Parts: C-alpha cells; structure tokens; sequence
C-alpha cells in the first residue's frame, strides 16, 4: 500500500506564494501521475493540475495558467505544488492525489486511488 | 472550460436507490465510459469509489453501481444507509491534458 | 475501448516514422534552408497506443497536441505544419545499423517533423539533416523521436 | 493476457530509459574509454508494451533478445552487459528541451545501452555522450533508442 | 479485402537459387507481417520464415539460417523469399501469409489470416 | 527446436465430436492461449479457423470450438460432416522470433 504525505498546513498573507510537497512513501513514481485538487471550505473539489514524472510535462487548468508550477523529484519521490499572487479565495485544503493508471499514455483512462492527508493553506491576516 | 453539471441535492429513504447524473457539453470531456466517481464523508478526503465506468476498487461495497447513456455518466446507490450520507463527484479527462470534477451532489435520507 | 486517433497527439508521446524512398533535399524553408530527407508515402506511428495512418490520408490542418492545433509556417506560398520533439529525431536506414544525423547534431537544440500539405492527399514529411549520410535517395528511413511541449 | 515481460526484448522494440541524477564520465570502458552518462537508479520501460522495471531490480544474466542472452564484456573485472539499438540513442535533459548528443555525432555508427551489475541489486546504466552539454552532474536525462539485431 | 498473388512456378536445377515474390493488393504492408511456409508434397506445413516490414529485421528457423533471405519491399508491396543451394527434399509448394497482428509488438498473439495462392518449386533435373 | 507434437489420425462418425491436441516442450513454444488453428483440404490453400485461443474469424462455421489446458492445446470439432475431412495444423509463437507448426492430424469419417 503507497502512501501520499503531504506538507504541513501553512498560513500565508495575501499576495505571497505557497508550496506544497507530496512525499511518496512505500515505492516510487514509477510511471504514474501527480494530480493537484483543491476544495475551498465549503464548496467542491477543483482540479488545479497534474503532471506524469517522466514526461515531466505539466499541464494546469485555464485559471491557474500563469499562476500555478507543479514539480517531481526521481532522487526523493515529492511532488511539489507552488501557487502565486495568493488571494483570499485561494484559502482551501490542497490534495495531492496518485493518478492510478500504470501507462503514462492512455492517460484518459484515470483514477485517483491514494489521496494524500491535505495541506489547509489560508490567506488572510 | 465548462464543468460537469451534476444534480446538488439528491435524496431517498432508506432502503431505496439513488441515480446521480453527471452532464458535459463539447468533446473536450472525454468518453462517458470512463468516467471515474469519489465519495468525500465530512471532515475526510474523498475516496474512489468507481473508476473506468463501472469498475469498483478493492473495498468498495458493491452497491455503487455505474452506467453511461450518451453525454451523461450515471452513479447508482442501492440500499441507501446512513453511511451514504456523503458527498459525491465525477470526474474526466479533457482534449487538453486536464481533469475536470463535476459540480458535486450531496445525498440526504429522509 | 476505443483507441486513441493518431490525429490527437499528447507531450511525452513516442513518434514512429516511416520514409519509404525518401529523396535529399538541399534546403528546406521549413528547417531554415537546411539540409533535409522528404518522402511521398511517409506513414506515422503512435507507438504506446499503435494506430497508424498514411501522412497523406490525414488531415492536417485537424491535428491537436495537447488539445491545441500544430504551429503552421508559410514559406514561399507553402503551409508546413510541425510536430515538436524533445530531443533530436533518430532516423537510420531501414534494416541496417546504418544511422544519420541531423543538422543540429553540435547543437543542444531539440528536433521537430514538418509535413507539407495540399490540403487534399498529398502530404510531404520531412526529416532534418546534415548531408548525404545515407545516400542521395530513394532510400528507405525509419525515425523515432518524442513528442515535444506546445511552442509557445 | 499476460504481458510480455520486461526480462525478453525483440529487434525493433522502443526502449524508453530514465537516468535521474546521472552524473559524468570521462571514460568507460564499454565504450572503448568514452564519455558516458551513468544513472545508479535508472528505470527501463518497454514504451509498446509499457512494461517498466528499476535496472537495479533486473537479473541481467536472464535477459535475452531474440531469445538470446544478451552479449557480456568483461572490462577491468566488470561484467557489462549491452543492448543493442537501431540508430543512436536520442537523450534530452529532463522536462526541458535542451537535448544531448553523443559521441559518435559525426559517425554513421549505431548506438548501445550499456548495464553493470554486480550479481545482486545494484545496477548501473550507462548512455553514450561526447561532453558535458547537460552539465557535469547530476542531472535528470531522458533516452529513447529502437532495439537493435542481436551481435554478431 | 486484402489479397496476396504470388509469383508462378519455377523448376530449378539441384544447387541453384530460386526467389519467390508475394504481392500485397488491395492496401500495403503497413505494419503487418510476412511469413513464408513451405510444404512438400504429402507432408505437413514448415515454416521458412518472416519479417515485419517496418522493423526490416528477418527471422529465420534453425535449418534454413544461413540458406534463406527475406526481404520486404514498401514503395511496391511486394515480398520477397530467397533460397540457395538447393536440393532436391527443397521441393515443395511455397506459401506467403499475412501476420494478421496489427500490433507489430505483441507479434506473439498472431495468425495468417490470408494465404497467398502458393508457388510450387521444382528442383531436379 | 521441437515441433508441435499432434496426434496425426483421428476420425470420428458423422455426428459426433472430435478432440485434436497440439502438445509442445519447453517454454520457448509461448502460451498455449494464443495458439492457431489451420484447415487445408485437398489440393487447397491453409485457411484459418481457430486465432488466439478460442476466436473463429468471420465466416468460419461455428462448430470449431478451441481450449487450453496446461501444455497442451485442442480443437474440437462439433457436428462431423463431409467437409470436415481435412488437415488441420496448430500454430505458435517461439521465444526465438519464428513460428512452429504443428505435425499435422488428418481427420477421417467412418
């Protein structure tokens, strides 16, 4: 059973930037996926990004594009996240997520099966 | 990009089964044949329930049922208990390299 | 499950190109008039999927990478769409260990495929080059290459 | 059903290989005292069938190519192990588009996948490269290469 | 439907070399597979050898390594089979067959769905 | 390499069924799951009836049934006429890159 365990929650003010790390422990990255989603209080589940470690290609949804870096370390298995420009709507529990489908290709065909703990990450003052 | 409309507020009495819907507009959301649900309880991440259409995860009860009808993925619930008072979404692959959730709907029993 | 279309391409995906013939140009607009290799009936692979199709048989003004439509130049009145790559193409003659080059083979630059279409049947695919490495032509060239990020 | 297992390679099979944190050196001797970027937890997928291993968590005396074992050097008392490719073998940085080129840049010469193992799990896998054009190390690289007929 | 036409009957003296030619009508090669079976007459089928026209890369069986050639042509698709040193147990009816396998991997789960007409080799004096 | 061992006479009454088995040694004849089956009458070219185990290609009768058990493949023939008088020949995939055919069983009515 592979395990996700994510960063500490962190309270940051508005405008600054956060990162948030994904530890990946009993296994490797292999070649499967990282999948960032965020769920502000109250409200549902957002897909922030995602990226597949060998491809190291990552792709971001429309409004994070320009905001939103997500990174994969091969030597120590962390997925990292690093959202900028904070604002007070960005105040949500962040979710690391294993994109369960051994094929990098045939991505299509996906799941998140592992979800990590959650960071809480709130911006105000 | 347009999200998945799902119906908020589903609800049935115990015992009953329960339909939720999952609606998409544009190609850019993929085959409905494959569209993977989650269950988010209060207070706890969201767990898969059904992926790859109607294929279950190891644990899951087997009243999660899933079925896809044209531009419209469907997650039934049979034998509604007070364990299935949760909250639930679907999600799918986009044309562009992306997932998109669903709008979320919560299941009440009366 | 259906399979994916070799028209929808995606970033990390393994590219297999056939150039049956394929003929030594001098310089090509589209590489910056440098040397190239062209074929008339290329045929393109996606490898992790395995479709395939005809270079002419596909219509290239509806190829997508990452859901967004291939960079296009004109030069000279002629519309050549590219396909990215991260890294260099490796091509070689087909059947032998005999392998080419690319113009860039100093350089730390990545490679690109580039096609030439009319618009109807007719596509032209084209490989980088140095020289004649593999002979002035016909000669039959097999690349590989992967699929590179959207040029921005 | 049962796919085909990552240990049994056929000519004309696309090898992708990750080499993170692969460092420099000056000479291997598999490669006749060449420059080499070497990776102590490299992985090897089969793109086509998209089998994947840890090279360290491979038996290397039971891998075979066309049914065959693949060919040993004995080098200063180091057994290597080679797979063959057809052309040369195409490596970029990871996640970027600086690419690298190998030695044998200018030469018509096909290229090779070299593996030292020490009998137990600990493997080395070994890319030819002509210079540090990825830096002296370490860094994250990226390989793609098509297998090769068996030596001869 | 694909076809495939083989080339007419040849009589052949002990020693010599004889080639025989498989025509693909109705489509090409693309990445299919070409194999050659031969059988003498009242007895069972053998099987020569085959290729796969992109890989370009031929395998034969144990008794005929270093006596038969295979090679594809793709700008005519046409597929050729080379015997030498011929003898007179080598005479027999000469089949082309289409490895039915889309899949130029996964060659292993394959068959010949088409057989090509046969050429019959005569090889006495 | 061994061949395909096959049982080279079976016959059977019109009516009945027939077993034909198709028996190898050593890893090296692949998996008995994806094994062919070929039928040539008189003076005919090959044809195949059985691909991949237990898969009839369009047009073939449905009375060739094919099953794997072990090290060892079979064709049954369901329904025995006339025109299953034949030659039919199993087929597999080596771990040399080559194709071994079977011996070879000649089917007789009595």
């Amino acid at each position: 059973q592979v395990q996700l365990v994510q960063s500490g929650a962190e309270v940051k003010k508005p405008g600054s930037s956060v990162k948030v790390s994904c530890k990946t422990s009993g296994g490797t990255f292999s070649t499967y996926g990282i999948s960032w989603v965020r769920q502000a209080p109250g409200q549902g589940l957002e897909w922030l990004g995602g990226i597949i470690p060998i491809f190291a290609t990552p792709n971001y949804a429309q409004n994070f594009q320009g905001r939103l870096t997500i990174t994969a370390d091969e030597s120590t298995s962390t997925a990292y996240m690093e959202l900028t420009s904070l604002r007070s709507d960005d105040t949500a529990v962040y979710y690391c997520a294993r994109e369960a489908q051994p094929n990098p290709w045939f991505r299509e065909n996906n799941r998140f099966d592992p979800w990590g703990q959650g960071t809480l990450v709130t911006v105000s003052s | 990009q347009s999200a998945l409309t799902q119906p908020a507020s589903v609800s049935g009495s115990p015992g009953q089964s329960i339909t939720i819907s999952c609606t998409g507009t544009s190609s850019d959301v993929g085959s409905y044949d494959l569209v993977s649900w989650y269950q988010q309880q209060p207070g706890k991440a969201p767990k898969l329930i059904i992926y790859e259409g109607n294929k279950r995860p190891s644990g899951v009860s087997h009243r999660f049922s899933g079925s896809n009808s044209g531009n419209t993925a469907s997650l039934t619930i049979s034998g509604l208990q007070a364990e299935d008072e949760a909250d639930y979404y679907c999600c799918s692959f986009a044309i562009s390299v992306t997932f998109v959730f669903g709008t979320g709907t919560k299941v009440t029993v009366l | 499950a259906p399979a994916r279309p070799i028209t929808n391409w995606r970033s990390g995906d393994v590219v297999w190109v056939t150039l049956p013939s394929a003929e030594y140009a001098q310089s090509q607009s589209a590489m910056g008039s440098h040397p190239a290799y062209w074929s008339e009936e290329a045929t393109i692979i996606n490898v992790a999927t395995g479709q395939r199709a005809a270079v002419s048989s596909i219509k290239w003004d509806q190829v997508t990478l990452n859901g967004k439509a291939l960079h296009k130049e004109t030069h000279s009145g002629l519309v050549y769409y590219q396909l990215p790559l991260m890294g260099k193409i490796n091509f070689w003659q087909q059947g032998t260990t005999k392998a080419g080059y690319t113009y860039n083979y100093n350089t730390t630059d990545s490679d690109s495929l580039w096609v030439w279409w009319d618009g109807g049947s007719k596509a032209y695919l084209y490989i980088s080059t140095y020289t004649t490495m593999l002979g002035a032509g016909p000669v039959n060239i097999t690349g590989l290459g992967a699929v590179g990020p959207n040029p921005v």
